[PDB]
RNA sequence: GGAGUAUGGUCGCAAGGCUGAAAAAUUGACGGAAGGGCACCACCAGGGGUGGAGCCUGCGCGCGCGCUACACUGACAGAGCCAGCGAGUACUCCCUUGGCCGAGAGGCCCGGGUAAACUCUGUCGUGCUGAGGAAUCCCUAGUAAGCGCAAGUCAUCAGCUUGCGUUGAUUACGUCCCUGCCCUUUGUACACACCGCCCGUCGCUACUACCGAUAGAGGAAGUAGGUCUCCGUAGGUGAACCUGCGGAG
RNA sequence: UUGGGCUCUGUGGGUGCUUGGCCGCUGGCCAGACCUACUUCAAAGCCACCGGGGGUACCUACCGGUUG
């Protein structure tokens, strides 16, 4: 039996494939290859609550929408969906007789 | 396992011993495993109601491979024989020996011919 | 394969006898550690035991984790507990009747990842070898007298126990008409054990408890509307299985749905189903003198 | 042993060594550092060489027959053959030892139990 | 005498009736619509019980679970041919007329009450000599039914139960449309890829203001950029040398 | 086919792609032969495999000292 499965990270860079590669004079890759940066657009930026601006909030679609422009209807609906996410996770005689 | 979820889909089973060889059908539907259960197991998976099927062997399994024309599947068994089976009619279209046809030996440290 | 199961069987027995000897020794070992902890004097023999001191300094800490409850003791069971959703099959004796096959159906529906098989004219050691060939985790033979159930055999593979137990006071589903009863609610229920206090008691508790899918450990109390209840008085394991609805936090409304068993267990053979070379771990001992009166469990 | 007893990584190394040796084939328990302390044995490694494990598993009679047999090569291990009589055999493999593709030792067995079928 | 380990005796506390049976909560409560998976407690195809007569255990005269009768699936006669469980000095169907030998308790003797199946060949030809409705319930590969032969496993089971061998099929083996059940709309690992903020009624928490009795608890509602070298200098620890300043290459 | 067989031993080849036997070799020899000269200058370090826990009276080594 091999080992205990240990948690382990490996920090990538943003370089190209042919930059990550080993030592050759000229890659097997052509010209359409040789430019992708090892990290997707999701990696280079994720729209999220912690990176949002002040007056606005982002959706699950990834759309920053303003609390100011938002009406009470979708306000309550958004709060309802987030709550559902959480859910799935001696005195006086005058005072007495009167 | 499933490449999008990454969590364990399923244990399959039906094997007297370890599964020595693995091959998939290029259509996307049929699996074959081959093992020292003396079994060749065709695994009917991606319909709803999964099943097995045995091809019983006179011998034990060392490797399996496919035809891209996915009706045909072949088995290498350690007695040497190779066998082509029709995959739907799970039946032997042919078999042949290979012992003398690969008998090249006298490795050092052996007192055999 | 059959080789490697059989070799693991005998290996497990060998480790058990070793555990007996080392447990008798460790009875003398455990006396040291707390005596070190409290500074109180000990018996001077156990003091002047040389190998005890050397082996002590090597092997305190497993006893520490035993005290902590950290570690998982050796048995048939505790290899893969909360990992494999334990597959359970059921099959009656050689030629079942109608009510019997319906009650086996129901008890397939009571244990929730249970598949049912029908047995036909099929041979008992080959059923055992075939279940072993599908890598199960249970098998349950349930016998009949005259359109009523008799005896459940909760056997647990790869080489654990067969609890053969007579049932008493059983009445089924399929008498109550389909309008009054409903189709069963198949969810991963909870499990509640009432009154087990002897080590044999908790042994039987273990072999019942691993017939159930591992409830997801996040909100075990709130979710789930299905519970199953084993409870014993006069050694008599009695089960009632209830779907509740919870009208308040001061009142919960039950619904009796699973059947009514009161099983008395008469053997735990530490050997699987057919294996008549059995290691009799316990039995209902009638026929002796005060074995009628006194209580196991 | 030198490590203090309350150390989590100490218990992890304990269970580590004992699990790897219990699946190796040297030891007998999985619980005692003492058993590691004066149970681990060059005779235990010797007892896990492939001659003596086919003796105990009752292939041959004693380790002469076993060792000569392996020299002229009659014992497959799962799929490979065997030339080199110190192939250590773990507890997992002590079941899948068996005889080779067709040898006269296999036919000694089968000629005796009268299942000799030349096919 | 020290240390434990018990066994029961002794004493203190627990052992003083504003009493008289029938919540928490920012997380909470219940739903609905879309999306998948599953199921002989679903569809589709089929089979087969029970339910008709009787026997009868069990459950409360009723009831099902078994067993048996019911005619072409015929009989009778011959011939031919194959199994698995199976071994404790151990297993018996009764109860009686006579007689024997027993001075008596008995024992004798005679009466009365290593399959099933299959296959083949001939002899006869339907004949009180009629295969179970509504209902329901079960079942998908050695699965259903039919057949026997054995064993009797402390518990239950001879009114049977359990094994094991034999002959071995149709019909599905798709589908979530019915009934459903489960679960997605949170969390749970990132790629090329796709999608694109379900909905409801309320509750609870913060705030706003109101109402009126006699500061007040309530009722109700709403918002959350000059280096190198040379020179001329001044000072420094002086030949030199260093520093600062000013000119040249 | 005017005798033949088993079995063992012995020899040579081949079981790998065909460029000499020897020597103090740009040369000589296989019958050989010649035999003891000549001389400017020791060295740069490092590495170096003993089964584990344990003791160190004496020896070895290292380090740090001490008289001469």
């Amino acid at each position: 039996k091999p080992k205990p499965p240990a948690p382990t990270l490996t920090v990538v860079s943003d370089v190209a494939t042919v930059a990550m590669e080993d030592a050759q004079p000229a890659t097997a890759q052509g010209v359409a290859g040789g430019e992708t940066s090892m990290i997707a657009p999701q990696e280079v930026y994720a729209p999220s609550k912690d990176t949002a601006e002040k007056g606005e909030v982002v959706t699950k679609a990834g759309i920053p929408i303003a609390k100011q422009e938002m009406s009470r209807e979708e306000k309550l609906r958004r709060r309802r969906r987030e709550k559902e996410r959480i859910r799935k996770a001696v005195q006086s005689s005058g005072a007495y007789k009167l | 396992w499933s490449v999008q979820t990454g969590q364990l889909l399923d244990r399959l089973s039906g094997h007297e011993g370890p599964v020595s060889s693995l091959a998939f059908a290029p259509d996307g539907s049929v699996l074959v495993s081959g093992s020292w259960d003396r079994t060749a197991r065709i695994w009917s998976i991606f319909s709803r109601t999964q099943t097995s099927e045995p091809l019983q062997l006179q011998s034990d399994v060392l490797d399996v491979a496919f035809r891209p024309d996915s009706k045909q599947i072949a088995i290498s068994t350690l007695d040497g024989q190779l066998t082509f089976w029709s995959v739907s009619e799970a039946q032997q279209v042919s078999g042949v020996d290979g012992r003398r046809d690969v008998s090249g030996g006298r490795r050092i440290t052996d007192r055999r011919t | 394969m059959l080789r490697k199961q059989a070799r693991q069987r005998r290996d497990y027995l060998y480790r058990r006898a070793l555990l007996l000897r080392d447990a008798e020794i460790a009875e003398k070992r455990a006396k040291l550690r707390a005596a070190l902890a409290s500074g109180k004097p000990l018996d001077p023999k156990i003091a002047n035991d040389k190998e005890l001191r050397k082996d002590f300094d090597y092997d305190v800490s497993r006893d520490i984790a035993k005290e902590q409850g950290e570690i998982d003791i050796d048995d048939e069971y505790s290899e893969l507990s909360g990992i494999v959703d334990p597959r359970v099959l059921v099959t009656t004796s050689r030629d079942p009747s109608s009510r019997l096959m319906a009650f086996s159906k129901e008890i397939r529906l009571m244990f929730p990842t249970a598949i049912r098989l029908n047995r036909g004219n099929l041979i008992l050691p080959d059923l055992v070898m075939s279940a072993q060939r599908e890598r199960l985790s249970d098998i349950i033979l349930l016998h009949e007298h005259r359109g009523t159930p008799t005896a459940i055999t909760i056997s647990h593979f790869p080489h654990g126990p067969t609890l053969m137990a007579s049932l008493h006071n059983v009445v089924l589903r399929a008498d109550i008409p389909k309008s009054i009863k409903g189709t069963v609610s198949e969810s991963y229920p909870h499990l509640i054990f009432e009154g087990f206090r002897t080590p044999l008691g908790q042994r039987v508790v273990k072999i019942l408890k691993h017939l159930f899918p591992p409830r997801d450990p996040t909100n075990n109390a709130k979710s789930g509307n299905r519970v199953i209840t084993f409870v014993n008085q006069d050694d008599c394991i009695e089960v009632r299985h209830h779907v509740y609805v919870r009208t308040n936090y001061n009142s919960v409304e039950l619904s009796e749905v699973g059947p009514r068993f009161t099983m008395r267990p008469f053997s735990i053979t530490m050997g699987t189903l057919e294996n008549k070379d059995a290691d009799v771990e316990w039995h209902l001992s009638q026929y002796t003198r005060t074995g009628r009166k006194k209580n196991y469990f | 042993s030198l490590l203090p007893p309350d150390n989590e990584v100490r218990r992890k190394h304990e269970t580590l060594l004992l699990d790897k040796l219990y699946d190796m084939g040297i030891l007998s328990t999985k619980a005692k550092l003492s058993a590691v302390e004066h149970n681990v044995t060059v005779s235990a490694f010797a007892r896990r060489r492939l001659p003596v494990v086919m003796t105990r598993l009752r292939m041959a009679e004693t380790v002469q027959a076993a060792t000569k047999l392996i020299e002229q090569g009659h014992v497959r291990v799962g799929v490979e053959e065997v030339r080199d009589p110190a192939f250590l055999v773990t507890r997992n493999m002590e079941d899948f030892v068996t005889w080779t593709v067709g040898s006269k030792i296999k036919q000694n067995i089968m000629k005796y139990r009268d299942k000799l079928d030349d096919f």
